[PDB]
RNA sequence: UCGGCCUCCGAACGGUAAGAGCCUAGCAUGUAGAACUGGUU
RNA sequence: GUGCUCGCUUCGGCAGCACAUAUACUAAAAUUGGAACGAUACAGAGAAGAUUAGCAUGGCCCCUGCGCAAGGAUGACACGCUCGUGAAGCGUU
């Protein structure tokens, strides 16, 4: 089904409907997500940590231990500021062109060049190592471009400006990553708002939790098998010493050492 | 260690006349985990509305849950049966019930008389009903019964009480000037309001029916003959006769019209003095507004 | 739990449809009416039909012993499964490759 | 008088313990609620 | 309010009709209680000699993370339970 969302929140009374020129969108948006930063850092309290104007995180002061380790982010937030960084670039190019700082053949050939050298400028790769296909492609296509370009007169000047296939490749990597990058900061705000869940949904049995795991339900066999046979009586169950000779059979078995305790009941 | 009580989403909330209002044509909003509950703390349903025209848009504070469980308003915070606070509710009734006041313990019992209510019926103000039926002793000489709208009166314009509220009239909150900041009776915690615990407006209220002498009588010296004032011809000996019949045999009843004194005597002495403390400006017989005095 | 608003990228939607048992899949339908008892003797008894001057000596004369290897057939003793893996023979087989 | 093939490219965790407490921030409320006094041997 | 009137009757208003229909936590508040943990002092790194890799396990112990991932000192913390004295019950004298 379509389910269009934004006549969902347009049957809303928090969304209304406007006309807007880009520019000013942009500089909406831009300003929008560094509050939205910066009250990411006050939720926390992270006051000692400070974001620039283009994006760029850095500490006020040295950390402690304890704010060395509270410090620590995730992929999705860092790489959603470099992402708002990229907007923000792109912003500043389309701003300074609509003041005329620069032509509009600079204005293309900056998106050119931004398009071009995505990784080149912003930090992709750290937190997410899958868009080098897509840088790579678009060198190929600037490579494309380069060589489809410089065919008479003209040489590998500075100035060319073609940005609709990056636009594309970006854009439909962003349809790709959007609803990733929606389900972890959804989970990054229920753990915000809702706090952490410490006990939670429980923990798998990975590599490192093999032998623990294995020897804890072998453990709990043992218990199992060893309640069934007890008849009315015996106050003293015994059930360490049980667990003690059971670990010294299989020590000495490790050992090769001839394991017998004579006093041990037979089944 | 997956233990929380769960959450009060139900409709229905358990309202006074006097915040529930005059109008019978009732406009209404419910939120449903908009915010929590003042006292346990669940995220509760909350109810929104306006009773009237001069209003402050009331609305519910505490979860049905407690409400359930000490039958009080979800607003006023007072109780339904008679419009008084439960700190006079548990004294004249029964105040052996209490609450934890440590967190964690309070929220345990609290998830387990809410498992106990939804285990029960859904309309019963817990364990005391069967206790809290032995009503109007005296607790109904000043309990409410009117619509009271005062209590219901809007917010005062702090705006104003610093004489800055440049609407005027436009603001919605009161434009009168605030009551005494020193006075105890403005204090008003809500904990303490929902606990039974030295609540002001309790305390005045006891130290107010500690002023009648409703029951009090006895005026004669070990005689079992009073004297009722204020019956004169109106109260005969059948009146006396009658309301001394449910309490026994009646010694001596009469009617003398040259002092306006209904004479009532039962045979036995708690006897005569129940019907006493029954007749000391609390009961009329016959329609004569009697009040007992010495005889 | 009701409450929770964390979603495990494993709690997605996937995998929605459930598949039934076709008549090829041996359907329920089918199950009721056929009888397995004598599918079972069927396939037993297939299974039971296909399990079926100067002289020198001899150069080879100048040895201390003769035809060593005579009664050496493995057979069925690799075969045979024991249930022990000290005495099991892919155990001593895996000590003899891999350690020289 | 004769053909072309071109892997890759970086980040965190893992080290500069943990605990403890006192005054201090940031932030949560914009609330519910004030009832007062009279009859006889 | 606007639109309209077999208007009242002046050409203004009024009268009638028509449609217009119940905004809003309403504060620009007042006050209310918890508070990062920086500072100082406090403080001392598991495995019986030292040097110590670690995975657990526990629950009203939590932090960081998007976690059904991994770290947080292995994140922290998480032993001591075989004879007389009598008692009552039933069986024997
Ligand atoms: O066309 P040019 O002006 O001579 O520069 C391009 C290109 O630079 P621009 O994108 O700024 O034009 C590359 O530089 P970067 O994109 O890495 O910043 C670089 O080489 P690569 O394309 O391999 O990355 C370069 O040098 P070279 O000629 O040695 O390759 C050359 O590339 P072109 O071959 O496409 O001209
Ligand atoms: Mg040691
Ligand atoms: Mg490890
Ligand atoms: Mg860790
Ligand atoms: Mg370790
Ligand atoms: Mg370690
Ligand atoms: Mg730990
Ligand atoms: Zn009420
Ligand atoms: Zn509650």
């Amino acid at each position: 089904k379509k389910r269009y969302l934004f006549r969902s929140f347009k049957a809303t009374k928090f969304f209304q409907s406007t006309k807007l020129d880009w520019v000013e969108v942009g500089l909406q948006v831009c300003r929008q997500g560094y509050n939205m930063l910066n009250l990411l850092i006050h939720r926390k309290n992270l006051n000692y940590l400070h974001l620039d104007y283009n994006f760029n995180l850095k500490p006020v002061k040295t950390l402690t231990t304890k704010e060395r380790k509270k410090s620590r982010f995730g992929n999705a937030f860092h790489l959603c500021r470099e992402v708002l960084r990229l907007t923000k670039l792109v912003v500043d190019s389309h701003v300074q062109y609509r003041l005329g700082n620069v032509d509009a053949f600079q204005l293309a050939d900056g998106l050119q060049y931004i398009f071009a050298h995505v990784g080149q400028l912003t930090g992709m790769y750290r937190y997410k190592y899958k868009l080098m296909r897509q840088i790579r492609m678009c060198k190929d296509l600037k490579h494309l471009i380069y060589y489809r370009f410089n065919t008479g007169p003209v040489g590998k000047g500075p100035g060319c400006g073609f940005w609709a296939a990056g636009w594309r490749v970006w854009l439909f990597f962003m349809r790709g990553i959007t609803p990733l990058l929606e389900r972890w900061l959804g989970n990054l705000l229920a753990r915000q708002f809702e706090g952490r869940h410490s006990k939670g949904v429980a923990k798998t049995v990975t590599k490192q939790r093999v032998e623990s795991h294995f020897d804890l339900e072998l453990r709990a066999a043992v218990m199992h098998d060893i309640l069934d046979m007890m008849p009315e009586g015996i106050k003293q169950n015994k059930a360490r010493t049980i667990l003690q000779h059971l670990s010294e059979a299989w020590r000495c078995w490790k050992a090769n050492i001839p394991w017998k305790v004579p006093g041990l009941p037979t089944p | 260690t997956y233990n929380r009580q769960n959450w009060e989403d139900a409709d229905f909330p358990i309202l006074c006349q006097t915040c529930l209002g005059e109008n019978p044509y009732i406009r209404m909003t419910k939120e449903k985990y908009g915010k929590e509950c003042k006292i346990c703390a669940r995220p509760f349903t909350v109810f929104r509305w306006c009773p009237g025209v001069r209003m402050r848009f009331k609305k519910t504070e505490v979860c049905q849950t407690c409400s359930k469980l000490k039958n009080v308003c979800q607003t006023c915070l007072l109780d339904l049966e008679y419009g008084l606070p439960i700190q006079v509710r548990d004294a004249g009734l029964s105040f052996k019930d209490d609450m934890p006041k440590s967190d964690v313990n309070k929220e345990y019992y609290t998830q387990n008389m809410e498992r106990e209510i939804s285990n029960s019926d859904g309309t019963r103000p817990v364990g005391m009903l069967g206790k809290a039926t032995s009503t109007s002793d005296m607790l109904l000489k000043l309990a409410r019964t009117t619509p009271y709208y005062k209590r219901n009166r809007p917010h005062i314009c702090s705006f104003w009480v610093k004489g800055e509220c440049k609407r005027g009239e436009e603001c919605p909150y009161r434009h009168e000037k605030p009551t005494d900041p020193d006075d105890p009776l403005a204090d008003q915690n809500i904990k303490d309001r929902y606990y039974g615990i030295n609540d002001p407006v309790a305390d005045k209220l006891l130290k107010r029916a500690s002023t009648m002498p409703r029951l009090d009588p006895p005026e004669d010296k070990t005689i079992t003959t009073l004297y009722v004032g204020g019956l004169g011809d109106t109260i005969t000996e059948t009146d006396l006769r009658n309301h001394f019949y449910q309490f026994g045999e009646i010694r001596t009843i009469t009617v003398v019209q040259r002092q306006q004194c209904a004479f009532i005597q039962f045979a036995t002495r708690q006897a005569a003095e129940v019907a006493a403390e029954k007749s000391f400006n609390k009961l009329i017989v016959n329609g004569r507004r009697l009040n007992v005095k010495w005889g | 739990s009701q409450l929770s608003k964390q979603y495990s990228s494993r709690d997605l939607p996937s995998h929605t449809k459930i598949k039934y048992r076709q008549t090829t899949q041996d359907a329920p339908e089918e199950v009721r009416n056929r009888d397995f008892r004598r599918e079972l003797e069927e396939r037993e008894r297939a299974a039971a039909r296909e399990k079926n001057f100067k002289v020198k000596r001899r150069w080879d004369d100048d040895v201390v012993f003769k035809n060593c290897a005579k009664g050496v057939d493995d057979q069925k003793k690799d075969k045979r499964f024991v249930n022990d893996t000290l005495r099991s023979e892919f155990h001593k087989k895996f000590m003899e490759k891999y350690i020289k």
